[PDB]
C-alpha cells in the first residue's frame, strides 16, 4: 500500500 | 440486416455501457473515482498501482471499442475497485471511506449489469467476441 490521499 | 447484427449488437452495448459509466460517475459516492488519480498530488500513485484505472478512462474505452461483453466492462471497474484496496492503507478514516466505496462502486456496478442487461443478449455479445 502507499502513504495514502489524506 | 442479417450483415448488421454484429455492429448493431455491440452499438447497443457500448450505449448501455455508456448509461451505466455516467450513472456511476455522476454519484456523489464515487466522485473520487471518476478522473484519474492525480499523480502529481498522491505522489506515490503509480509506484503502487500498475494499471490505474478511472470512470473517465472507461468511457473513453467504451468509444474506442475496447468491451465486448459486460464482463470486459466489469473488468475494468473491478479494477478501479482493485486499485482502491491494494493503495489505500488502512489507517485513517479517509483511508477507510475510499476503501468502502470502492467496494461501493464493484457492487453498485455489478448489480446494474446484473438487473439490466438480458442474459440472451450476453449470450450474443459473447458469441461475437467469441468470433474475433
Amino acid at each position: 500500500s502507499g502513504r495514502g490521499k489524506g | 440486416p442479417l450483415e448488421d447484427q454484429e455492429e448493431n449488437t455491440l452499438r447497443e452495448l457500448r450505449l448501455f455501457l455508456r448509461d451505466v459509466t455516467k450513472r456511476l460517475a455522476t454519484d456523489k459516492r464515487f466522485n473520487i473515482f471518476s478522473k484519474p488519480v492525480d499523480i502529481e498530488e498522491v505522489s506515490d500513485y503509480l509506484e503502487v498501482i500498475k494499471e490505474p484505472m478511472d470512470l473517465s478512462t472507461v468511457i473513453t474505452k467504451i468509444d474506442k471499442h475496447n468491451y465486448l461483453t459486460a464482463k470486459d466492462f466489469l473488468k475494468d471497474i473491478d479494477l478501479i475497485c482493485s486499485n482502491a484496496l491494494e493503495y489505500n492503507p488502512d489507517k485513517d478514516p479517509g483511508d477507510k471511506i475510499i476503501r468502502h466505496r470502492a467496494c461501493t462502486l464493484k457492487d453498485t456496478a455489478h448489480a446494474i449489469i446484473a438487473a439490466e442487461l438480458d442474459p440472451e443478449f450476453n449470450k450474443l455479445c459473447e458469441e461475437i467476441k467469441e468470433a474475433r
